[PDB]
């Protein structure tokens, strides 16, 4: 029984940093992407211009 | 189980995050690198 209460312990310790861990992966995300993709379309449109030119 | 049952889901879960928040920086990096260089020659051209 003390073996898997302690057991049950690390459940959660492991849960709550792995909460903390994937929450702040999630807040960092899609905020470089858009940057990225939008630099894409512009270099699209700037290329087209000059293949249009 | 249950535990393993949900760290593993959890765990996987992460690495896609992870996947798609890394492995990009430089991608961004180097788009903008070119379109620095795109600008300054436009800007280079213009002047002439």
């Amino acid at each position: 029984k003390q073996k898997s209460d302690e057991w049950a312990k690390k459940v959660e310790t492991c849960r709550e940093q792995l909460q903390e861990e994937i929450d702040r992966l999630t807040v960092e995300k899609e905020k470089k992407q858009e940057e990225l993709r939008e630099l894409r379309e512009r270099d699209q449109k700037e290329q087209e211009e000059k293949d249009r030119r | 189980e249950s535990y393993d049952a949900l760290m593993k889901d959890q765990h996987q879960k992460k690495q896609e995050i992870e996947e798609e928040l890394a492995k990009i920086i430089e991608e961004v990096d180097t788009l903008k690198q070119l379109f620095k260089e795109i600008d300054e020659e436009k800007q280079r051209e213009r002047e002439l």
